[PDB]
């Protein structure tokens, strides 16, 4: 079933999913902080769609960003990690605070030779600035050498559809991606 | 099993031996928090660089991903010094009260790591506390980016992460370190 997604997550991941519902059900069992639960919308990869053609290039890019924790507001966020440390539970957590959130516009350069990874998403736009936050940033090229160049030239990083990375500060990123099915398509099928 | 941990090693020495005097080791070989109350936050901050491969040039590391590509190894971030996008740290963060930078608190044995460290730290800062460390970050319509030291991190962009326990045992691989040599 929606196991087949855990299988392919990693423990260290499951960790904190499973923390944060700890901490969410501890907070129901004494009827407190029910805006808590209230601002907590999931994980991104939970809400979020794309093409099959995006799913290697767009979750490299995301790395375990695609777990980070879409909520309200900053104190959602510090109430439950507050929470989380108190009871010494295992996990990262990592949370997009929709009222806190500040993202910064930057110039695409209009070509064929790369593209906004962000306009190929589908997400509910009340989430626009959690998703701009993640993927605002890169552009998906047609090459190495273009994403060369253009991580090179302008404040973007650069992805090829194959995986391979050039921030836009001379960060560098590569090596085997697998065809195994990408974490995105095991999610589109529990959706 | 750990065999993922052994044959990145064994890449690692590949290389090495491919570009010799080109490849330095992961951020972790190269740098080590100052004191031990700060292990934690400096491991929060550096985050996954602290196994980023920190090499000369952008032509090493294209050259070490494309042998990575060809053995069928997992993918490797690999951090030119030489040509890194960097600016000099913001030194007047030094006066902010209850905070130090955090790269302040890391110390690197040849001097061109500190490229890869302006790289990895910028201006982050580390708070003896949560309530500290979110003052200082939010207080200001100039954001700061700042860690508490059980590993609370507040961002310039308004993100907010921890796990205290997970990134206690991650900095034991400080310790680890120092002992290799």
């Amino acid at each position: 079933k929606q196991q087949l997604l855990r299988a392919a997550t990693g423990k260290a991941i499951l960790n904190g999913i499973d923390s944060i519902n700890k901490v969410l059900e501890h907070f129901r069992r004494k009827g407190i902080n029910q805006h808590v639960q209230n601002g907590y919308h999931g994980i991104v990869m939970n809400n979020f769609e794309c093409e099959p053609a995006f799913y290697t290039c767009v979750e490299v890019t995301a790395g375990n960003r695609l777990f980070y924790h879409i909520v309200d507001s900053d104190e959602v966020s510090t109430k439950i990690l507050m929470e989380f440390n108190k009871m010494n539970l295992p996990g990262e957590v990592t949370f997009l605070p929709l009222n806190k959130l500040d993202v910064r516009d930057t110039a695409y350069p209009e070509t064929n030779d790369a593209i906004p990874m962000i306009s190929k998403l589908r997400y509910n736009p009340r989430f626009d600035k959690a998703f701009k936050h993640v993927f605002g940033k890169t552009l998906i090229c047609r090459s190495m050498e273009v994403s060369t160049q253009l991580a090179r030239a302008f404040t973007m990083d650069c992805i090829t559809l194959e995986g391979d990375q050039v921030s836009h500060r001379g960060a560098l990123t590569g090596g085997y991606y697998d065809t195994r099915k990408s974490r995105l398509e095991l999610q589109k099928d529990v959706r | 099993e750990s065999s993922r941990q052994q044959r990145k090693a064994e890449i690692m020495e590949s290389i090495k031996r491919l570009y010799p005097g080109s490849v330095y080791g992961r951020l972790i070989d190269l740098c080590q928090p100052t004191q031990k109350k700060y292990q934690i936050a400096v491991t929060k901050v550096l985050g996954k660089n602290m196994d980023a491969i920190i090499v000369d040039s952008e032509k090493t590391g294209r050259d070490c991903i494309q042998y990575i590509k060809e053995q069928r190894g997992e993918p490797e971030t690999f951090l030119p010094l030489y040509y890194l996008e960097v600016k000099p740290t913001d030194e007047k963060l030094r006066e902010l009260k209850g905070a130090k930078l955090v790269i302040d608190v890391i110390r690197y044995e040849p001097p061109h790591i500190k490229k890869a460290l302006q790289y990895a730290c910028g201006n982050a800062l580390v708070c003896d506390n949560v309530e500290d460390a979110r003052r200082i970050a939010f207080g200001g319509h100039q954001r700061h980016k700042t860690v508490a030291l059980d590993g609370t991190l507040f961002q310039k962009s308004g993100v907010i992460s921890g796990g205290a326990s997970d990134l206690k045992a991650k900095a034991r691989r400080w310790d680890e370190k120092a002992v290799d040599k």
